[PDB]
């Protein structure tokens, strides 16, 4: 059915290919050509999953993994059944993930807006092809990539994490994870800041912007704004995601002993490198 | 095509000493200075500060706390200024030993310090707690960050405190460093048998989610600015269209329908839920589960 | 044992909280309605919630949501098949007529005060203290349409007092006569401001404000709207 003001924005255009062809709706879901590649890739991987999953004797969800082929076969293809599935399910994971990008892209034209998330979005797709396409290609073999599967895809992020010692100390990763971390900070704050001016003291009328501004500079020194606090936030995660990748792809290429270890280049600057005392020497 | 996401043009004008209500004004900083460089993110206008009893209660508690850590940090070194920059990093205040348990009775060289600096901390941001909720007080807004902070101080109360007293000694509790709090994390989940079977992680790690939900939400406002989307209460008060497309890119891309209102208590309860998860999660690690692998295992 | 009650515990309370997170963001558009405006048959799985009532700061009333629901204004479509599921045509100009991209919502005809009771927007002539701190100063500048043809000459800034940002670029058209650009659809450049969503002949299509001096929640939108829209619809004269 249609939201009571939706009507008069179900206009027609603005597709990127097709014109008006596949320009409908399926209930509250734009369609689109990009919603029919999406539902095809869509509907190919999971027949794939179902199928790899015959092939390894179980439809417990818990259980069913998809492999990547083993490190022998380095970057060549393998059989499905050790190792081709991954491949093909991998090339639709990016079919839907890119078709669904797209098909926002189309939905941000049809209504006049910004291309901001299809935007943001990318760079989720961009930290997946960095794990199953980026880092393995560099580094010479698809087995270097993670499974699919529920419980499989993190005992690959403990043997992948523990290969470099405490992964904790991947200069990369210290970045992102603030990022991840201080995003949630600023979204507790807005989504509460928000709240307490449109929902204050029984009783009292609504605060306004006003109350907002003074209220973060009443406590902290300084607010950011309305407008601020929406770039940061899209600024924050995004970085996160970023950092990410760039924490992953110079962990086994670049960088491949332990992380820890890379620190010792600060403890052995050569104005210091030498006076005895503190924890080293 | 322009993104908005820095400001074209800064326009000033006379600084804003804010709203009054039931704010005591004699407790207000002059303004600061304007940081044009700040300008193009946000808003450009530093101070005032409003500070009172419980602000200086915490501010100075709360540099109590971190010169206890640093002055250690400068005896480890030698009190060599070259050391201290090197080994920034490596140095670490530790709870007491196991010993002593749960006494206040330990040395100050071997976790008497680390309880000093723990109590600091103990004022410093309870006090900064009890700051965030009579700032809404006194402005007449909702309590919601009062609330939502209290999910914070829930997890670093029970990694500092509540699991402590729980097992029966401080030497249980986070140390004060930079590397070491790191192994602290890593040594933890290796005793537990590894934190990835602790349902509790694993969720807090799903809401941890609040990076999609922001990531959407401000690619969203701004790509509605063009509507003044960012004026978002007056959208509530009043809905526009800013509001009403914003709602239809959510419900054209994948079925559900979100209020101008409502993806806020969606954003709030998101991130509320990665601390209060995560505090359920450690707080049963050690007191009631020994091991989360074996735990797994046969779910009791 | 301990740990599985936890969890089966959060579990339910996550439940109930979807729960009312969902129903929290049905207090507006709701009921659903079919094409013709009738309430829909299916309305999906959640109830309405009770309403609840805003408390509009300046004596400007309440709102309670959700509440009855009218667009308050005519639309200019028609159906293009016969099934639900399709596009609506525009049967006039759909920028003149306010649908699709250039849509406006009929918001109060009254301007947005600050916490003051103070009109939030003002034109910087009639804002003290005002002034560009940074960047281009955009008045005396020409604006440019996207067919590459100057549309008139940015006349003054519209800012938003409370949070001291540029809003609105007051554009004199030849005539005489003052439109208002979004600062967010305009590039400022060293030489011209830029409108890509606008050919020049368009410009004295943009909705009118009445009083000079102030600019109501109404005519935001169908400024705004109409401004987004020529992004779509003024696409026959565009280049890059
Ligand atoms: C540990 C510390 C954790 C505390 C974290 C709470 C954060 C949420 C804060 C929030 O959004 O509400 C502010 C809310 C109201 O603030 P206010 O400023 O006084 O109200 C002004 C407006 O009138 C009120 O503002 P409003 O109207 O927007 O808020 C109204 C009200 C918010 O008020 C409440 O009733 C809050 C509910 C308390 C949540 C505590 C849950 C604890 C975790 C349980 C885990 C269980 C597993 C073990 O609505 C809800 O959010 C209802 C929540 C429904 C939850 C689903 C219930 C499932 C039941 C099935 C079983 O604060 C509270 O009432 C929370 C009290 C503190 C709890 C201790
Ligand atoms: C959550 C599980 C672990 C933990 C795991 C990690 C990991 C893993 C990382 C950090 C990192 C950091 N942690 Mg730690 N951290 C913990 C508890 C804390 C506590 C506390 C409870 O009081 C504090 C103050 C810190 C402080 C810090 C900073 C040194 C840095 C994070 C930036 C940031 O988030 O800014 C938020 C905003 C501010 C304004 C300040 N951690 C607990 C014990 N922390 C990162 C780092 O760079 O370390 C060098 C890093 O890699
Ligand atoms: C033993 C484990 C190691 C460790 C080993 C690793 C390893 C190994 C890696 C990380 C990576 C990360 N770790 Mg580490 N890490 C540890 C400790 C930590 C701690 C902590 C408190 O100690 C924290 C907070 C983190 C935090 C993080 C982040 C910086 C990062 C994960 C986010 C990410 O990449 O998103 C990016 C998001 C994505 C890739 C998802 C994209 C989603 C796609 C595009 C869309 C999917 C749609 C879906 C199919 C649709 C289905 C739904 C419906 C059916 C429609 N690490 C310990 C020390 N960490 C990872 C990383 O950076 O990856 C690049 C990584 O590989
Ligand atoms: C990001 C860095 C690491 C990584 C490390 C971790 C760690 C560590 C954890 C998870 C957790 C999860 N990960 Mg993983 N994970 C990675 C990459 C992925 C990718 C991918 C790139 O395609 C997917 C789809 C998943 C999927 C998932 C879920 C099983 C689970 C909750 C995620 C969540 O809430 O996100 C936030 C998103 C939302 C809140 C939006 C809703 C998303 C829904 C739930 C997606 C469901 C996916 C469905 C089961 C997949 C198949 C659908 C197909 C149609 C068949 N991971 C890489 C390899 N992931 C947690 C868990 O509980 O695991 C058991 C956990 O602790
Ligand atoms: C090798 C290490 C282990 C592991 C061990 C642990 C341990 C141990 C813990 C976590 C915790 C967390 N882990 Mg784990 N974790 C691992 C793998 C991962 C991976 C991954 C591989 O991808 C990820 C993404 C994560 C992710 C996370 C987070 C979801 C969670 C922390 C929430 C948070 O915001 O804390 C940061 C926020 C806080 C600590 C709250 C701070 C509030 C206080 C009041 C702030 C005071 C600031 C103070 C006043 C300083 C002032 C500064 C100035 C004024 C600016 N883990 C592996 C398996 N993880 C925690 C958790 O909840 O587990 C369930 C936890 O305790
Ligand atoms: C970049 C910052 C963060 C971000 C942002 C973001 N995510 C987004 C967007 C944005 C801006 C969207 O607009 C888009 C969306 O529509 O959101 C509602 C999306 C979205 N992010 C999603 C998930 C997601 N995002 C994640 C992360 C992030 N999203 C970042 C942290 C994660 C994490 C943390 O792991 C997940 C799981 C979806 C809800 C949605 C994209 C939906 C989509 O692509 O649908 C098309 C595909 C299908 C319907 C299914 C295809 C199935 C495959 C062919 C078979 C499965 C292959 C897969 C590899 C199996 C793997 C399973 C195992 C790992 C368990
Ligand atoms: C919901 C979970 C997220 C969250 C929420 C949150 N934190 C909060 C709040 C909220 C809603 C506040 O209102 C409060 C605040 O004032 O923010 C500006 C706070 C806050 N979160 C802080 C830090 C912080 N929060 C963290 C975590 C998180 N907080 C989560 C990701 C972390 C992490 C990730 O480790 C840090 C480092 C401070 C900015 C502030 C608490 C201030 C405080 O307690 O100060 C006492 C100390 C002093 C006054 C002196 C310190 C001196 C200098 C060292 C010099
Ligand atoms: C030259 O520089 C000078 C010396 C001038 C100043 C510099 C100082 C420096 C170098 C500071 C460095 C500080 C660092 C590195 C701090 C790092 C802190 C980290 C990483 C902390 C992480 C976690 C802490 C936790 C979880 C603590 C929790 C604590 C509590 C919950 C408090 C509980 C209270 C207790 C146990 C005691 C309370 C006692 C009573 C009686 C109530
Ligand atoms: C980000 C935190 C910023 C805190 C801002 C506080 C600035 C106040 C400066 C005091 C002003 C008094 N005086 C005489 C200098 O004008
Ligand atoms: C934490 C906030 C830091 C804000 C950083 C300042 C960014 C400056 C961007 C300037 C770009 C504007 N300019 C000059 C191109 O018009
Ligand atoms: C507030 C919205 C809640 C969204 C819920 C996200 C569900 C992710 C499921 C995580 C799986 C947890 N577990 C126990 C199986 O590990
Ligand atoms: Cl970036
Ligand atoms: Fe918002």
């Amino acid at each position: 059915a249609l939201l009571s003001f939706e009507r008069k924005y179900r206009v027609p255009g603005g597709t990127l290919v097709g014109g008006n062809l596949f320009d409908f709706w399926v209930g509250p879901f734009y369609v689109g050509f990009f919603g029919v590649a999406t539902f095809f890739f869509a509907a190919l991987g999971i027949i794939l999953i179902a199928w790899s999953a015959v092939l390894q004797g179980t439809w417990n969800p818990q259980l069913i993994s998809v492999y990547p082929p083993a490190l022998e076969y380095g970057l060549g293809g393998a059989p499905l059944a050790k190792g081709g599935l991954w491949q093909i399910i991998t090339i639709c994971a990016t079919g839907a993930f890119v078709s669904w990008a797209l098909r926002e892209v189309e939905i941000c034209r049809k209504l006049g807006i910004g291309y901001h998330i299809p935007f943001a979005f990318a760079f989720a797709i961009l930290a997946y092809l960095t794990l199953v396409l980026f880092r393995p290609v560099m580094m010479g073999a698809w087995g270097y990539a993670f499974p699919y599967g529920i419980w499989t895809h993190l005992d690959w992020v403990s043997n992948t994490g523990y290969t470099y010692g405490n992964f904790h100390y991947n200069p990369a990763h210290m970045i992102a994870i603030s990022f991840f971390f201080t995003n949630a900070l600023a979204l507790a704050l807005h989504g509460a800041l928000v709240l307490s001016a449109a929902n204050p003291e029984k009783g009292k009328e609504m605060r306004t912007p006003d109350h907002e501004d003074t209220f973060f500079r009443d406590l902290v020194g300084y607010s950011i704004g309305t407008l601020g606090i929406h770039r940061l936030g899209l600024l924050l995660s995004l970085s996160a995601v970023f950092f990410s990748a760039l924490c992953m792809i110079i962990t086994g290429t670049i960088w491949f002993d332990q992380w820890v270890d890379w620190w010792q280049w600060w403890v052995k600057l050569p104005w210091w490198a030498n006076i005895p005392g503190g924890i080293n020497g | 095509e322009y993104q908005n996401i820095f400001s074209q043009v800064q326009v000033r004008g006379p600084a804003d000493l804010g709203m009054t209500e039931d704010v005591n004004l004699a407790n207000r900083s002059g303004v600061g200075p304007f940081s044009t460089l700040l300008g193009w993110f946000g808003n450009a206008q530093l101070g005032p500060i409003y500070l009172g009893s419980l602000g200086v209660l915490s501010l100075f508690s709360g540099l109590m706390w971190f010169f206890t850590i640093g002055i250690w940090f400068w005896y480890q070194a030698g009190w060599n200024p070259a050391v201290f920059l090197r080994d920034l990093f490596f140095f670490s205040l530790e709870p007491p030993a196991p010993e002593y348990g749960l006494s206040f009775a330990a040395p100050l060289k071997e976790g008497g310090l680390w309880l000093i600096a723990s109590f600091f901390m103990f004022v410093a941001v309870w006090s900064w707690w009890g700051r965030t909720y009579l700032r809404a007080q006194a402005l007449g807004m909702g309590k919601h960050t009062a609330w939502a902070f209290l999910s914070a101080i829930w997890l670093w109360m029970v990694l500092g405190f509540i699991r402590p007293i729980l097992m029966g000694s401080w030497s249980e509790a986070v140390p004060y460093g930079i590397f070491s709090h790191l192994d602290w994390t890593n040594n933890f989940s290796l005793v537990h048998g590894n934190l990835f079977y602790n349902p509790f992680h694993g969720l807090s790690i799903a809401f941890l989610g609040s990076a999609l939900l922001f990531a959407m939400h401000g690619a969203t406002i701004l790509a509605v600015s063009r509507f003044g989307g960012e004026r978002e209460l007056e959208q509530i008060a009043d809905r526009g269209t800013a509001a009403e497309r914003a709602a239809l890119f959510v419900r054209w891309t994948m079925g559900f329908n979100a209020t101008m209102e409502g993806i806020h208590r969606w954003a709030i309860w998101m991130a509320v839920l990665v601390t209060l998860t995560g505090g359920i999660g450690i707080l049963l690690s050690g007191t009631v589960v020994d091991n989360w692998y074996v735990w797994g295992q046969n779910h009791g | 044992d301990l740990a599985s009650l936890a969890i089966y515990s959060f579990w339910i309370f996550l439940a109930g909280l979807i729960y009312y997170l969902q129903t929290e963001n049905m207090r507006e558009g709701y009921p659903l309605e079919n094409e013709d405006g009738t309430p829909a048959a299916n309305q999906g799985p959640f109830p309405l919630p009770k309403p609840k009532t805003f408390i509009l700061p300046h004596g400007r009333g309440t709102l309670t949501v959700p509440g009855p629901e009218s667009e308050d204004r005519p639309i200019a479509l028609a159906r293009t098949a016969v099934s639900e599921g399709f596009p609506h045509a525009p049967t006039g100009d759909p920028m003149k007529d306010g649908v699709g991209p250039a849509s406006w919502v009929a918001r109060r005809d009254l301007p947005e005060l600050d916490g003051h009771g103070h009109n939030k927007i003002k034109p910087m002539k009639a804002a003290a203290g005002f002034h560009v701190s940074a960047g281009k100063n955009p008045i005396g500048l020409p604006v440019r349409g996207c067919d590459l043809e100057i549309a008139g000459k940015v006349v003054d800034i519209w800012v938003d007092i409370p949070e001291q940002m540029a809003r609105f670029l007051e554009v004199e058209l030849k005539d005489g006569s003052t439109r208002l650009l979004p600062m967010q659809m305009v590039k400022v450049q060293s030489n011209r401001v830029h409108v890509n969503a606008l050919s020049s002949d368009l410009f004295a299509g943009i909705p009118t404000i009445k009083s000079p001096t102030e600019v109501t929640l109404l005519e935001e939108d169908k400024i705004c709207g109409y401004v987004a829209g020529g992004l779509m619809y003024a696409a026959p004269k565009r280049k890059s």
